[PDB]
């Protein structure tokens, strides 16, 4: 929900994204971000929409993504779970 | 009432209770819409693990509460 | 063979199968010593979802491999 | 990193504070020993830290364990804690 943790939000998804279709994206930047969130009391759904800046050909295109995040914690314990769930030009 | 039934990933069922009705009662409509059998159901809400003796007004679990699931595999 | 079928907590059970085993024969053997209807159970390996009709041995799960499992309640 | 096991250890002390509701205050990791599994792509993770905390306000010993599953497939990252034994020397 700040620009450190959305810095490694988007290069998890940039990331996976080379991974899930064997791409080779450089990160750039984070342009722009969308968030919706659930913040029940011990708990935290979070789905980010960002637009980041990468570049495909070495020459920089815009892509946004969607990751889900959600982070679980009970009294003895915590998960976080966090899963790329679109990427898109 | 309705309340959600979530895993530690997000996935989400809604079910149909009423505050009288028991944990042992809810984890049996979850094998009946899902087919997890209650042994394997561990219920969260509150930062608590719930007792399958208690009701669901007990531990305060209002309408449309969300609560958590983690799987036992007894 | 023996495997491990792990959650995402930690909680271990093990299944005694045969390379020749599919996913599908693995959710039963989970569904027969846990209960978790097969229609529910994601398994993961080596980064990838698993698929009801492939093999262990196409996806070179050797002897002592272990696999995830994620609830979906679909 | 040292870091890491710094933040297993806050987490052990928060999380059986909120055990008992106790409040032991965090001081220091002293000793660290962990058993570690590892695959192509989770690694299971038990902690045995001996760690320093104050009960009533004067350093005493506790010896926690930490159980820690992260799970990563294509796409996503599980990252699940648990506080598994909290119990002194």
């Amino acid at each position: 929900e700040n620009s450190l943790e959305i810095e490694e939000l988007a290069r998890f998804a940039v990331d996976e994204h080379n991974k899930k279709e064997n791409a080779l994206l450089e990160f750039v930047r984070v342009v722009k971000a969308k968030e919706q969130i659930w913040e029940m009391d011990a708990s935290k759904e979070t789905m980010y929409y960002l637009t980041l800046e990468a570049k495909d050909g070495g020459k920089k295109k815009l892509y946004e993504a969607k990751v889900w995040v959600k982070m679980t914690h009970w009294i003895g314990a915590m998960n976080n779970f966090k899963e790329l769930q679109e990427f898109k030009p | 009432m309705q309340i959600f039934v979530k895993t530690l990933t997000g996935k989400t069922i809604t079910l149909e209770v009423e505050p009288s009705d028991t944990i042992e009662n809810v984890k049996a409509k979850i094998q009946d819409k899902e087919g997890i059998p209650p042994d394997q159901q561990r219920l969260i809400f509150a930062g608590k693990q719930l007792e399958d003796g208690r009701t669901l007004s007990d531990y305060n679990i209002q309408k449309e509460s969300t609560l958590h699931l983690v799987l036992r595999l007894r």
